[PDB]
DNA sequence: TCGGATGTATATATCTGACACGTGCCTGGAGACTAGGGAGTAATCCCCTTGGGCGGTTAAACGCGGGGGACAGCGCGTACGTGCGTTTAAGCGGTGCTAGAGCTGTCTACGACCAATTGAGCGGCCTCGGCACCGGGATTCT
DNA sequence: AGAATCCCGGTGCCGAGGCCGCTCAATTGGTCGTAGACAGCTCTAGCACCGCTTAAACGCACGTACGCGCTGTCCCCCGCGTTTAACCGCCCAAGGGGATTACTCCCTAGTCTCCAGGCACGTGTCAGATATATACATCCGA
C-alpha cells in the first residue's frame, strides 16, 4: 500500500557504471552473471578497508573517520595511494 | 486601490532620483497589481527597453494570468523550460532592436541562474524586477554571482518580510539593492533606532493589513495543544535512553538491524511528535501503510485534527493544511482518502503547470474538493485561496516567517470571510522548545516592528 | 536506418575511457554504501567529504586492475567474452582470498 | 647464553595435551613462530602510537595492535584473553 | 613476577626484549603482560591443533607434518600464516578432475 | 599399465613425503656459480645452501599447482608454458 | 682432444626432478617443452635471492654467507621462512 | 653561516632531513654524513621522474606538468615501474592498453 | 613541506616549465615516502648487528636494498660524492 | 726366508700370550709371504674357525695369486663385488658349521664396511687380519666404528709405516689392536724414549732392507731440480697479483668469466709449477689438447723429463712414473703416445680386474710396453714390479711416507738390477717449500728411528 | 569501389581561478664547548669452508611401441551489442543546527634511574624407549 | 590370469628427557620529572530535508557472430628395459675464516645564542578549457 521501499544501497552500483568499469579495463563482451559477482567482490574489499579504518578512528578517541585513518589502512594492505595526504 | 496609487507614486519617485528600493508592502496587500501598474506607467513613455522579470515557478503562472486580467495589451512572454526556451527566444521578438512588438522577459530564478549567458547579452536592462527578495538574503549565493553578470542600470527588489533571521539578511540586501550605502564592514549601526530609520526611510516602503479598508476582517492565531499518548512516549524513551532501533527491531521487517538514527534526536523527536509511523515504517521496511487504519489515533495530534475537522464540517468553510516534510502530508492523505473525502494537493514532487490547473479547480466553487494539502516552502508562497477560510499548520519552525507567508496565504484582498489559524502542538515536548524559539525569533521581530 | 556492426562502438568506448581521468560511478549511491557497510563495526558515524572521495579513488583503481587481468584469462581460454571464472582464476592465484 | 622461548612452550603443551610430546624441529617451528608474532605486534604498535603524538606505549593500543594484525573470529579471543590478564594484574 | 597473573609465559623476559629493541622510549606496566598473555593464547591455540592431528595418525610425538596439517585446514591460521613454508612440511594432499 | 595411471601413484606418493626432490650437489654447483657475478672469492655455510634449496623447492611446487590451474581453465589436461606464462603474469613476478 | 667438456650448471635440473615438482603440484600431464621454461623461471628467483643475500653479507664485513642473511633475503620478498 | 646544503651541493634541505632523522627517533645517534647522503638521494630521484615526466609534457604539447604526466613516465620506464609497483596517482589513468580483438 | 626545493630542482633541468598545484602534492608525496623507506631499512640493519650508530654506511646498504639495480647505481656514486665534497670541502 | 721363520716364531707367540700385534715388518719384503705362513701353521690342527681378511682392492688379487702359487690347498674365496657377492655367500660352506671347506674370507674396507651386517653374524673371528694399518690411523674414521660391530676375540695389524704424520695414528692404533692399552689421556710419554721403548718392544716386529741377504743392490734416492721457464714465471706473477683469469681470459674460450681459481695461491701455484696447461685448459676450453705438441716443452719439468728419459732409453731399462692429481699424467700420456710409445696406466678411474691383467701384461717381459704410468694412491700400495728398475716421482707432498710406498713397489725381493729414484722439482720456487715441509715430516721421521 | 553516415582532429575564441610574487615574523637553523664512550685497529686461538681422491650403486640417459590427448574444422542457436524512447535520480544550487575537533591550564600519578639480592635459566653431564626399520606373509587390480 | 597392496610379528640406536652447578638476570624499595588524564572554551565542518534541471539509467527489439559441442587425424608423451655416470659418498691438507678481547682517540652527545628560513596570508595573470566552426578520416553495405 503506497510507502517507499527502499533498495540495497550495493544496487547503486549500476550496470552501466561496471560496463563502464571494464571499459577502462580493457574488455569487450560481457557476460550477464558478471554484475552479481563484482557486486559481491567489491563488498569483500570495503569491508576489510573500513573495518581498518575504523580501528584507526577509534584509536584516536574521534567519531569521524578522517582522510588518514583512510590511506594508513589501504598502505597496511599492500595498496598505498597518492594524493590525499 | 489609493494606497497602490501611492505605490505607483513612489516606484515613479523612485525611476526620478536614479534610485533603487524595496517595495516591502505588507504581504497580502495587491503588491503584484502595483507592479504591472508602475509596467503600463512605464511601457508607454519612450521607456521601451529591455525589461526582465524573474519569480518562484507557481507565481509566474500568477502573474500571466493577471497580466491577461488587468492590462489590455502589454507584449508579454513566459520563458519556462530548456531547449524549448530557444525556440520562443526569436519567435520572441527581434534579438535586441526594441519595438513596440519587444515581449516582457519572464523567467524563473533557476532558468536566469543555470542560463544568464542567453540573456547576458542583452542591453542595460532598463528595470530587473526579483519578486521574492528574501531569495537573494545570503551573500554568497550563487544566484547573486550570476546576477552580477547581468549590464543592470537600476534594481528593484519586491519583499513582504525583508528580514525574517537577523540583520546580516538586511546587509546583504542593501549591497545588492543599492550598491551605494553597501558599507562591507559589519555596518555602523552597531537612539541608533532613530539613526537607522535615517538610512531606510528613503527607499523601504512598507503598509499594513489593518491599512484603511474595513473589508478587511481580523484573523485570529491561536494554539491548542495535545496531549502526547502512551505509545509516543514509549518511543520517545527508547530514543532518549536507546536501543529504540531494536525494541522496534524486534520486528524490523525490512533494513535488517536498522541504521540507528540516532542523529540530532531532537529532530528524530520531532518525527516522533509528527506521527510515530515515520519512524516505525522505515525501521520495519514493510509495505502495507497504517494496517488498522485507525492506528493513525495513536497520535495525539492526528485525534485533535479530526475532531477540529468534524466541528469545521458541521460549517463546511474550506480549511487549509501546511507540513514541514512530504511524508506526513502524505499519511494525512491516506486516513482522508480512506473515509472518501477529496483532496487537492501540491507539494514540490508535483510539477509546475499541472498545480497551477489544480487550483483552478479548487478555486472552482461549485467543486467540492475542499481539503487542501499544501506543504511551505512547496507553496506556501504566491498562491490566492480566497476559496478557503481557515488555516491549519501541522507543523512549522526554524524561521516564523516562513509560517506567515502560508498564512496570508488564504487571508488576501478579496477574503470575505474572517480567518482563524490552528497552530496544533504537543504540551510539554520537543515542540514547545521549538515554539519557543519562534518567539524568540518573533521576540527579535517585534523589535524589528518598534523600529519601522 | 544506419547501425554500426557488433563491437566497434565497444572498441571506441575502451579509446575514450583510457583516455580519460574522471570518476566513473556516481557519488550519492557509493557515499550511501560505505555508510550501510560502515553501520555495522561502529554505529553513529560521520564521514569527512575527503575520505568518502579516498575510498572511491582506492575502489575503481582495485576492479580496474583486477577486469584488466580477467581480460588475460579470458584470451588464454581462447574467448573474447568474460565470465565469472576468469575472475575467480584471477583472484586465486593472486591469493585475494584464494 | 643463548635465550628462547622453549620452557614455556612446553609448559603450555603440557598444560593443553598432558601426555603428548614434541620434538626439536617442531619445537623450532614454534619458537620461530613466536617470535614471528612478537615482531609483527611491537612493531605495529610502536607505528600506531608514531601516527599520533605520544612517547608511551599503553595497554591499549595492544589492543588495537591486535585488532590489525589478527583476523576475525581469532582477535575477538585474544583481545578478551589480554584484557582478563590485566584486571588479574592490577585488581590482585 | 608473572605468577600474579596467570600466564605460563616470562612477563620479565618480554619486557628486557621490548626495552632492548627500542620500539618506543617509554614502555607501560601492562603491555608486557598484555603481549605476554596473548603469545601464549596463540601457542595454546597452535598446539591443540596440532596434537589432534597428531591423535589421528596413531602418534604420539608430534612432527613438523602436523603442525603444516593443523595450519593448512584451519582458515584463520592459514590466513595468518599464508606465506609461511614450514621446513620439512610436505603439502596438503589434494587432486583435480581425473580419477 | 596403461598411460596414465602410474602418474597418479607419483601425484600420492610425493605429496605424502617431505623429502628434498632435488639432488644436493648440482644445485650446490649452481647456486655458486649465480653468485660468482656478485662477488668473487665468496664461501657459503653449509645450512645457507640447505636454506635456499628448501625456498626454491617450495616456490616451484606452489608456482607448478596454479600452472594447473590455467590448463584445467582452458580445459586441458597436459601443462604447456603458455599455462606458466599466465600465472606468472597475474602473480605479479 | 681427449680432455674434460664442461656442461652448463643449469642442467643438473633434471627433467625426472622437475617431473617430482610438477606431481606433487598435482599435474598429470606435462608437455615437453615445460623443463627449458621451468629451468629460466628457477634461475630468475634464486638470482633475485642470492644478490640480496650476499648484499646482506657484505655489510658486515664477511667473506661466509650464513643462513640468517638467506632468511633476511626471503622475508625482503614477502615469503617468510619458518625453521631455518 | 653557510647552509649544510651549500657546503653539499645540493638544492633539499640537509639540515630539515636531519631534524626529520632525529624525530621519530629510527635511533639513538645520528652521524654527520648520513643526512647528507639522504638528501643527495632523494634529489636524484626527484630529478629523474621530473624529466621523465617533462618530457612526457612535451610530447603532448603542454607545457605545464599534471597528474596524467607523471602517470606515464612512471609506468612507461623499468626502474621505476619496479619501483612504484603498486602505487595507484590520483587522477591519473591507465596508458591505452587493446589486445587482440578485445 | 619540500616544495621550495623541489621547484628549485626543476628550475635546473627544465627552465621553462612549470607545475600544477596537485603534480606538487604528487612529488612531496614521494618524496616522504622514500625517505621513509630508506630509514627503516637503515633501522633494520642497524639492529641486526647490535650497533646504535646510522652511519653513510646504513644508508648506503639501504639504497642497494631498496632501489632498483641501475637505479641504485647512480643513487650511491651521487651520495658518495656528496659525502666527499662535504668533508673535503 | 730365515727372517719370515722369525716373522712365524713371533705370530705364533702373539697366538700363545693371547696377545694382539703390529707386523711392522720392512715394506718390501715377507709380510704377505709370512701372514700365508702363520694361517697354514694354525690352518693345519688348529683350522680356521671363522678367518677373515681385509685389505685394499689391488692387493685382494695379488693374495689370491699367491695362494694358488705357495699353499697347495687353502680353501679361500675373495669375496668382492655386490648382489653377485651374495650367491657366493652360501656356495661358499655351510652358515656357521666351520668344516675341512669353510673357505677363508677375503673382503675389502668398503665391504667390510658397507655390509658388516652380514658377516657381524658369525662367530668370535679366530684372527681378523687388517692388511694396511694406515687405513685406522684416525680414531673417528668411520671404519673402525663398523669395525668395533664384528665380534672378535684376537686382533692383527699389517704395515710398513706404523707413524707417518705424528704420534696420535700410534696412539689409535694402539687403543684398536690393543685396547689392553686403552690410555685414552693424551698417552703419558707425555729418557721417555727408552720408556716408550718398553711398551713397544713387545709387540712391534720392525726388521730392515740391508736384513742380511745382498738381494736388492742398494737404491739412490737423488733431487734433480729445474728452472722455472719465462711463461711460468708470467702465470705465476699475474696468478701472484691477480687478474690471471681475466689476462688469460683474453682468450677464455670456454667459461666466460672463468671463476678466479684464487684459493690461497697454494692450490693452483704447484699446478703450475706441475705444467701450465692444467689452468689454460679449463680458463679456455681448448677441447682440443695443446697442438703443436711441443708447448709441452714450456714446462721446465717437462723437458728435464723427457731428456732424462731418451738416457735411459740409451739402456732400456723400464721406468716408473707417479704424481699426485690424474689430469698431468694424462698430458704426460698425450705427450708421449703422439710420438708412439706404448704406455700401460692404473690410477683410481681405472678398475680392479682391468688393472690386474695390465700388470700381468706389464710383468710380461717379452711385451715392449716399458712405460708404466701409475698415480700416488691409485696403485702405490701392494703392486710387484719387479721388471721395472726406475722410479720417478714426478709430484708428491704432505705426507712422505706416501712416496715411501711408492719406491718400494718397484724395490722389493727379486728385484735384482739396482733401483735409482728421481724426484724432480723446480729449483726456487713453491715446490722447495713443500719439499722442505717433507724434510720437517721426515726429521720427525728419523727422530722415530732414533727410537726404533 | 563508391558514396554516404558520422567521428575525431585542427582552429577560432573567450574565460576562469587558479599560478605567480610579496611580506612578515617565529621557530629552527648553525656555531661553540664540553664529556663520555663508542668505535677502531689491533693481537690469538680455533672451529670451519675449501681440494684431491675413491668407490659405488641408484639414478640418469637412451630407445622403443602405441594410444590418448591436442587441435582443427564444422553447425547450431542463444545471449549480448546497438540504437531509441521514457523515467529516475543524481546533482546541483538554497535552507539550519549542534557536534565534535583543537588548544590551553593544572595537578596527581606513573615510569626511568639506581643500589643490593637470589632464583630463574643455559650449557653440559648421562640414560632409555618411540621413533624408526626388516621381512613376510594375506589382500586388490585393471 | 598375470600383475598391484597392510598388518604383524620380528629388528636396532640415538635423540628426547632428566639432572645439574651456576651467575647473572629480574624483584623489592626509593626518588622524581613529566608525562598523563581532565576541564573548559571556540567554533568549524558533517548532515539533514526539500526543490529544480538534465544527463544518465532503463527497458526493449532485432540480429548476428561467438560460444560450445561433435568428429577426425596424427604426433608426442608415457611406460618399460638396458647401460652409463653421477650424487651420497669414505679419506685426505693446508690456508683460511669468524666471532673473542685489548688501550686508545675522536666523535658523537648535550646546554646554550642568535641570526637566518620558512610557512601563511594577500594579492594578479594567466593558459588550457570549452564551445563553435571547419575540414579530413574512416566503417559500411552493397
Ligand atoms: N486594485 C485592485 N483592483 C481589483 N482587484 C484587486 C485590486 N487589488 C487587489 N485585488 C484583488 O485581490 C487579489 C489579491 O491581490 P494580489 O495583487 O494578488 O496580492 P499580492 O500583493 O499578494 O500579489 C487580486 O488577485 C484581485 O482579485
Ligand atoms: N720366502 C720366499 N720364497 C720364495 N719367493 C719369495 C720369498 N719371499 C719373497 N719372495 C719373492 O719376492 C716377492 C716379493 O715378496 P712379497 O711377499 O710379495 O712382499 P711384500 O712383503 O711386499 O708383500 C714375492 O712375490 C716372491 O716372488
Ligand atoms: F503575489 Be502575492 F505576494 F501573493
Ligand atoms: F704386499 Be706388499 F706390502 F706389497
Amino acid at each position: 500500500r503506497h510507502r517507499k521501499v527502499l533498495r540495497d544501497n550495493i544496487q547503486g552500483i549500476t550496470k552501466p557504471a561496471i560496463r563502464r568499469l571494464a571499459r577502462r579495463g580493457g574488455v569487450k563482451r560481457i557476460s550477464g552473471l558478471i554484475y552479481e559477482e563484482t557486486r559481491g567482490v567489491l563488498k569483500i574489499f570495503l569491508e576489510n578497508v573500513i573495518r581498518d579504518a575504523v580501528t584507526y578512528t577509534e584509536h584516536a578517541r574521534r567519531k569521524t573517520v578522517t582522510a588518514m585513518d583512510v590511506v594508513y589502512a589501504l598502505k597496511r594492505q599492500g595498496r598505498t595511494l597518492y594524493g590525499f595526504g | 486601490k489609493s494606497y497602490q496609487l501611492k505605490g505607483v507614486k513612489w516606484l515613479i519617485s523612485l525611476w526620478q532620483n536614479g534610485l533603487n528600493g524595496i517595495l516591502a508592502d505588507q504581504m497580502g496587500l495587491g503588491k503584484t497589481i502595483q507592479t504591472i501598474g508602475f509596467l503600463s506607467h512605464l511601457k508607454g513613455n519612450g521607456l521601451d527597453g529591455p525589461y526582465l522579470v524573474i519569480a518562484p515557478l507557481s507565481t509566474l503562472s500568477n502573474w500571466f494570468n493577471e497580466i491577461a486580467r488587468f492590462t489590455p495589451s502589454i507584449n508579454a512572454i513566459i520563458y519556462h523550460g530548456d531547449k524549448n526556451q530557444r525556440d520562443e527566444l526569436r519567435r520572441k521578438h527581434m534579438p535586441k532592436t526594441v519595438g513596440p512588438k519587444f515581449p516582457i522577459v519572464i523567467t524563473s530564478y533557476e532558468v536566469a541562474m543555470n542560463d544568464a549567458k542567453r540573456i547576458l547579452r542583452h542591453y542595460p536592462w532598463k528595470y530587473v524586477v526579483i519578486d521574492e527578495g528574501h531569495r537573494l538574503k545570503n551573500h554568497k549565493c550563487k544566484l547573486l554571482r550570476e546576477l552580477k553578470h547581468l549590464k543592470m542600470d537600476n534594481k528593484l527588489l519586491l519583499t513582504g518580510t525583508p528580514l525574517q533571521n537577523n540583520l546580516s539578511e538586511l546587509w546583504s540586501l542593501l549591497n545588492f539593492i543599492l550598491p551605494d550605502i553597501f558599507t562591507s564592514h559589519d555596518e555602523f549601526e552597531s537612539q541608533v533606532v532613530s539613526k537607522l530609520h535615517g538610512i531606510l526611510r528613503p527607499f523601504i516602503l512598507r503598509r499594513m493589513k489593518c491599512d484603511v479598508e474595513l473589508s478587511l476582517p481580523r484573523k485570529k492565531e491561536i494554539i491548542m495543544y495535545a496531549t502526547m499518548t502512551d505509545h509516543q512516549k514509549k518511543f520517545q524513551e527508547h530514543l532518549v535512553n536507546n536501543t529504540l532501533e531494536a525494541h522496534l527491531g524486534e520486528n524490523a521487517i525490512r533494513g535488517q538491524g536498522w541504521k540507528g538514527k540516532l542523529n540530532n534526536l531532537v529532530i528524530q523527536l520531532r518525527k516522533n511528535c509528527n506521527h510515530p509511523d515515520l519512524l516505525q515504517g522505515q525501521i520495519d521496511g514493510s509495505y502495507l501503510y497504517p494496517p488498522v487504519e485507525e492506528i493513525v489515533g495513536q497520535c495525539g495530534k492526528f485525534r485533535l485534527l479530526e475532531r477540529l475537522l468534524v466541528r469545521l464540517f458541521a460549517n463546511n468553510h474550506k480549511v487549509l493544511i501546511f507540513s514541514q516534510w512530504t511524508k506526513l502530508l502524505d499519511i494525512m492523505d491516506y486516513y482522508f482518502s480512506e473515509k472518501g473525502f477529496e483532496v487537492c494537493r501540491i507539494d514540490g514532487s508535483v510539477k509546475l503547470d499541472e498545480r497551477r490547473r489544480q487550483i483552478k479547480d479548487f478555486s472552482d466553487e461549485k467543486s467540492s474538493c475542499s481539503i487542501f494539502l499544501l506543504s511551505t516552502r512547496a507553496g506556501g508562497l504566491g498562491i490566492n485561496l480566497t476559496a478557503a477560510d481557515t488555516c491549519i499548520l501541522y507543523d512549522s519552525d526554524w524561521n516564523p516567517q516562513m509560517d506567515l507567508q502560508a498564512m496570508d496565504r488564504c487571508h488576501r484582498i478579496g477574503q470575505t470571510k474572517p480567518v482563524h489559524v490552528y497552530r496544533l502542538s504537543t504540551a510539554q515536548s520537543i515542540e514547545t522548545r521549538v515554539l519557543k524559539r519562534a518567539y524568540s525569533k518573533l521576540k527579535l521581530e517585534h523589535v524589528v516592528i518598534g523600529q519601522g | 536506418p544506419h547501425r554500426f556492426r557488433p563491437g566497434t562502438v565497444a572498441l571506441r568506448e575502451i579509446r575514450k575511457y583510457q583516455k580519460s581521468t574522471e570518476l566513473l560511478i556516481r557519488k550519492l549511491p557509493f557515499q550511501r554504501l560505505v555508510r550501510e557497510i560502515a553501520q555495522d563495526f561502529k554505529t553513529d558515524l560521520r564521514f569527512q567529504s575527503s575520505a568518502v572521495a579516498a575510498l572511491q579513488e582506492a575502489a575503481e583503481a582495485y576492479l580496474v586492475g583486477l577486469f584488466e587481468d580477467t581480460n588475460l584469462c579470458a584470451i588464454h581460454a581462447k574467448r573474447v567474452t568474460i565470465m565469472p571464472k576468469d575472475i575467480q582464476l584471477a583472484r586465486r592465484i593472486r591469493g585475494e582470498r584464494a | 647464553s643463548v635465550e628462547t622461548y622453549k620452557i614455556y612452550i612446553f609448559k603450555v603443551l603440557k598444560q593443553v595435551h598432558p601426555d603428548i610430546g614434541i620434538s626439536s624441529k617442531a619445537m623450532g617451528i614454534m619458537n620461530s613462530f613466536i617470535n614471528d608474532i612478537f615482531e609483527k605486534l611491537a612493531s605495529e604498535s610502536s607505528k600506531l602510537a608514531r601516527y599520533n603524538k605520544k612517547p608511551t606505549i599503553t595497554s591499549r593500543e595492544i589492543q588495537t595492535a591486535v585488532r590489525l594484525v589478527l583476523p576475525g573470529e581469532l582477535a575477538k579471543h585474544a583481545v578478551s584473553e589480554g584484557t582478563k590478564a590485566v584486571t588479574k594484574f592490577t585488581s590482585s | 613476577r608473572s605468577s600474579k597473573a596467570g600466564l605460563q609465559f616470562p612477563v620479565g623476559r618480554i619486557a628486557r626484549f621490548l626495552k632492548a629493541g627500542k620500539y618506543a622510549e617509554r614502555v607501560g606496566a601492562g603491555a608486557p603482560v598484555y603481549l605476554a598473555a596473548v603469545l601464549e593464547y596463540l601457542a595454546a591455540e597452535v598446539l591443540e591443533l596440532a596434537g589432534n592431528a597428531a591423535r589421528d595418525n596413531k602418534k604420539t610425538r608430534i612432527v613438523p607434518r602436523h603442525i603444516q596439517l593443523a595450519v593448512r585446514n584451519d582458515e584463520e591460521l592459514s590466513k595468518l600464516l599464508g606465506d609461511v613454508t614450514i621446513a620439512n612440511g610436505g603439502v596438503m594432499p589434494n587432486i583435480h578432475n581425473l580419477l
